[PDB]
RNA sequence: AGGACCGAACCGACUAAUGUUGAAAAAUUAGCGGAUGACUUGUGGCUGGGGGUGAAAGGCCAAUCAAACCGGGAGAUAGCU
RNA sequence: GCUCGCCGGAAGACCAAGGGUUCCUGUCCAACGUUAAUCGGGGCAGGGUGAGUCGACCCCUAAGGCGAGGCCGAAAGGCGUAGUCGAUGGGAAACAGGUUAAUAUUCCUGUACUUGGUGUUACUGCGAAGGGGGGACGGAGAAGGCUAUGUUGGCCGGGCGACGGUUGUCCCGGUUUAAGCGUGUAGGCUGGUUUUCCAGGCAAAUCCGGAAAAUCAAGGCUGAGGCGUGAUGACGAGGCACUACGGUGCUGAAGCAACAAAUGCCCUGCUUCCAGGAAAAGCCUCUAAGCAUCAGGUAACAUCAAAUCGUACCCCAAACCGACACAGGUGGUCAGGUAGAGAAUACCAAGGCGCUUGAGAGAACUCGGGUGAAGGAACUAGGCAAAAUGGUGCCGUAACUUCGGGAGAAGGCACGCUGAUAUGUAGGUGAGGUCCCUCGCGGAUGGAGCUGAAAUCAGUCGAAGAUACCAGCUGGCUGCAACUGUUUAUUAAAAACACAGCACUGUGCAAACACGAAAGUGGACGUAUACGGUGUGACGCCUGCCCGGUGCCGGAAGGUUAAU
């Protein structure tokens, strides 16, 4: 069957990429969340 | 005019390899590891003044690290450059 | 002239074209031409603002000379053409200074005639004049509103309006619904009805002949659930409500007008 | 000419059997429907939860839908076990 | 290593997406592999990806995103102008051969090509954020011309047969060659040319558009393929030699013709239809300010530059998405033979596999099949499932009907092979020869050679000649829905939804309506032959009575009635 995820780096990186969180408000405010966190890979980005 | 200083600080190592010493003595063509940001026209400035010898062409290709276990702790190698640098003909290097 | 067609399948079966052998068999006029972008019912928040909008051939659009400025220079009729965006045919007509512009194909226009804007232009079925030049009881499209503003009344493929009075600044109107308007009597006309009078004798034949014309298909309200619709829900058939909207407001007779602005222009409402 | 006909690719899923801790969290096998059109498909885009979208089954919206998911109010409340 | 079996419109080959070293070599076998493993996509170490032409980057825009100002909004923010992003589409150029354990249109050999720089020499109206042209566009259909490619002949090399025959109308193998450059062909489109004038193209214009007049019918544009060159080359069966048995070195024949032929090419054509079929830049051209002998412009030649990034490997899969080395899913490209209408299907070529537990035994029972006496739906909720029908040609074909259908109705006959007609016909193809010619990739004539159905007659074999695979069961009555379509991903494909049609009603344009605190946007760059909503659902005949209730519409005299 066709399983529901189907990669792609280029909608990959548009939708949950760095600058797609920098963008905005509260995409701003997730990578802060992160950082609080702790994170290593603090987005999708390679 | 590349700058001298610049030109010191391109190439790294001669790259040894069965490759490489067909190389020399078929296309009469030398293996350079070079620097990772350094262009084809850095390379061709170098090898003309630091080794003294005539280049015809340079290929560059960059070569992709690979990914090593130590142990049991992932790791990766660094991406390194390597340049296939094209004598002239009757030129000779060691 | 309609066409009914023979009935080699069904989809077919029902199918009347209106067959008009003078339209020109090439393509349009390349620079009056630009891009006509499709939008499915869809406004710039992308939601669905007016439904059953969708799919379709593509159309490109041409650009009409409504407004029909170029007054005193004549112009002669190159040919008729078909238009994608508009009910009625388009006229590709050519000035005597070299413009090209396109009109709306009254009726008895063919190619070659001349027509003329402007004050002192003639009456015949072509000519554009301020509706102080023309004559009370005659029957104009392509209508302006406002002075200048460019044709907006009587421009759909087989309407046209009569100009039924006069009182110094205005001209009273009978439009094609019924409804009498008054407007200024400095407004632009074009004389005649407009052309393709026998647009509304065609029969689609099929469901897909709706989808060329990007009709997306209308589901009525009773076939739903009450959560979509008020109609919706019912064990079997039911309706036991009075007719509305998708959004509850009352179809089968309530009245939608709202604009008192525009109160004064109206002198009879359409029966 | 055709929402024409027969029929592969392709799209779909009518019937039966198998399978039901499966090869498979819906498939296989033998048949079956459409197959120039309201067709099908790649890539990219847009619509966001009382909202979308729906040729309308309360269908679909990441194996979840008569109101998604995640985090928070939060140790909701529970005359019940 | 020799056999056997399987795929072969794929289970072969090339990619994109995605993965990210799984690639190659050495070495190791604990774990991983549904068993063992010396093997591996496993561990460990080393090696491997070479570009001016491929791709990306870049130039250009689509949907769309962002958006200076701006407008709007408690705040956050929303929308949008100028702009600026955004491919999945537009935009310069490289082929053949060779080579590595692993890369090659990237290296090597050979032969090209493109765009930029500078620099001389000749030449002199250059100049844009502007004008125009071009780019530049649909579906279906019809042929014609070709080529890829195949077959046969010729040609060259080899063979003379484990068992009867096989020096021949015998067997096997080969018969390959590019981009570029030259030629401008089949064929497609087009009237050219000069001058005068011009309310148009925001100003300008020699350009485009439009008027004239004169002259010439014949110029121009596009164009597959062929031919020549590229190529005295390269490749080539084999031999000749060494042999780490893997290989490496050397040498090298023939290298033609006919016929068939694409879904590829001419063709972005041509014909035709209605549902009327992107944008922008590169490119071409016109002038504006400007520039005046300078700059720039094109022309030749020389020289220089063409960076950076990607390039391994799998890619219908053991490497991607499915927790698995998972019977699933996954877009593009390539398309051999025989039979066949065919990309069906059977068997094969090239190529790749035998699906990572085996070995026995030959119980019940289950699974997937084969055949069956006599009967033939008695089974059963129900002919569920099985079985049967199946092709081509010709004959023939009912009720009913919207005159199209029904209909492949039903039903039946023929079908192999050989010979003859005719040592291969009709047809196709079309060479020499001859004639003509504005002379060529020309026009006639001409029929060699090749190819080749179909039919009749005669004969002959079997139980059976559409012999396998493949491949409609048919008819009668009737309910519902007109139909094609749509739907509950994962128990419901239907009479449900949709539908063309019909009607009611709203809506005069800053439309009704819808999304939005708003600005705005959709409706629509539409204008009552239009748009929205609602019901009904082709077509045919029709659609009766009731306005008391509930709605809606119209009324404005009276009663009642809010803030004030
Ligand atoms: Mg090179
Ligand atoms: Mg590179
Ligand atoms: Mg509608
Ligand atoms: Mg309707
Ligand atoms: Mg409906
Ligand atoms: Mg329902
Ligand atoms: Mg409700
Ligand atoms: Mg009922
Ligand atoms: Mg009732
Ligand atoms: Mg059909
Ligand atoms: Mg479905
Ligand atoms: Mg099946
Ligand atoms: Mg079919
Ligand atoms: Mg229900
Ligand atoms: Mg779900
Ligand atoms: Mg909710
Ligand atoms: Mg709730
Ligand atoms: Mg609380
Ligand atoms: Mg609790
Ligand atoms: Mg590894
Ligand atoms: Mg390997
Ligand atoms: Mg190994
Ligand atoms: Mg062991
Ligand atoms: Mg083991
Ligand atoms: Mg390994
Ligand atoms: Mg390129
Ligand atoms: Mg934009
Ligand atoms: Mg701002
Ligand atoms: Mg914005
Ligand atoms: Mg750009
Ligand atoms: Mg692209
Ligand atoms: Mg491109
Ligand atoms: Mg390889
Ligand atoms: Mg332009
Ligand atoms: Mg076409
Ligand atoms: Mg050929
Ligand atoms: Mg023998
Ligand atoms: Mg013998
Ligand atoms: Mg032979
Ligand atoms: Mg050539
Ligand atoms: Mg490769
Ligand atoms: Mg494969
Ligand atoms: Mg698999
Ligand atoms: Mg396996
Ligand atoms: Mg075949
Ligand atoms: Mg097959
Ligand atoms: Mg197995
Ligand atoms: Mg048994
Ligand atoms: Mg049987
Ligand atoms: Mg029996
Ligand atoms: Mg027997
Ligand atoms: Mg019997
Ligand atoms: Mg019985
Ligand atoms: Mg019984
Ligand atoms: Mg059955
Ligand atoms: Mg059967
Ligand atoms: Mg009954
Ligand atoms: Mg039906
Ligand atoms: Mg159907
Ligand atoms: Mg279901
Ligand atoms: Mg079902
Ligand atoms: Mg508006
Ligand atoms: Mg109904
Ligand atoms: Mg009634
Ligand atoms: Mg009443
Ligand atoms: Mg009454
Ligand atoms: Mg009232």
């Amino acid at each position: 069957m066709k399983r529901t995820f189907q990669p792609s780096v280029l909608k990959r990186n548009r939708s949950h990429g760095f600058r797609a969180r920098m963008a905005t408000k509260n995409g701003r405010q997730v990578l802060a969340r992160r950082r609080a966190k702790g994170r290593a890979r603090l987005t999708v980005s390679k | 005019m590349i700058r001298e200083e610049r030109l010191l600080k391109v190439l790294r190592a001669p790259h040894v390899s069965e490759k490489a010493s067909t190389a020399m003595e078929k296309s009469n063509t030398i293996v350079l590891k070079v620097a990772k940001d350094a262009t084809k026209a850095e390379i061709k400035a170098a090898v003309q003044k630091l080794f003294e010898v005539e280049v015809e062409v340079v290929n560059t290709l960059v070569v992709k690290g690979k990914v090593k276990r130590h142990g049991q702790r992932i790791g990766r190698r660094s991406d390194w450059k390597k340049a296939y640098v094209t004598l002239k003909e009757g030129q000779n290097l060691d | 002239a309609v066409v009914k067609c023979k009935p080699t399948s069904p989809g077919r079966r029902h199918v009347v074209k209106v067959v008009n052998p003078e339209l020109h068999k090439g393509k349009p006029f390349a620079p009056l031409l630009e891009k006509n972008s499709k939008s499915g019912g869809r406004n710039n928040n992308g939601r669905i603002t007016t439904r059953h909008i969708g799919g379709g051939h593509k159309q490109a659009y041409r650009i009409v000379d409504f407004k029909r400025n170029k007054d005193g220079i004549p112009a002669v009729v190159e040919r008729l053409e078909y238009d994608p965006n508009r009910s009625a045919n388009i006229a590709l007509v050519l000035y005597k200074d070299g413009e090209r512009r396109y009109i709306l194909a009254p009726k008895g226009l063919k190619a070659g005639d001349q027509i003329q804007s402007g004050v002192d232009a003639a009456i015949k079925p072509g000519n554009t004049l301020p509706m102080r030049n023309i004559p009370v009881g005659s029957t104009v499209h392509n209508v302006e509103m406002k002075p200048g503003k460019g044709g907006q009344l009587a421009r759909s493929a087989g309407t046209y309006v009569q100009i039924v009075a006069r009182d110094g600044a205005y001209v009273t109107l009978r439009l094609r619904s019924g409804e009498m308007r008054k407007v200024e009597a400095d407004c632009r006309a074009t004389l005649g009805e407009v052309g393709n009078a026998e647009h509304m004798l065609r029969v689609l034949g099929k469901a897909g002949a709706a989808r060329w014309r990007g009709v997306r298909p209308t589901v009525r309200g009773t076939a739903m659930n009450p959560v979509d619709h008020p109609h919706g829900g019912g064990e079997g058939r039911n309706f036991g409500k009075h007719p509305v909207t998708p959004w509850g407001v009352q179809t089968k007779g309530k009245k939608t007008r709202s604009n008192k602005r525009t109160d004064k222009f109206i002198v009879r409402r359409r029966s």
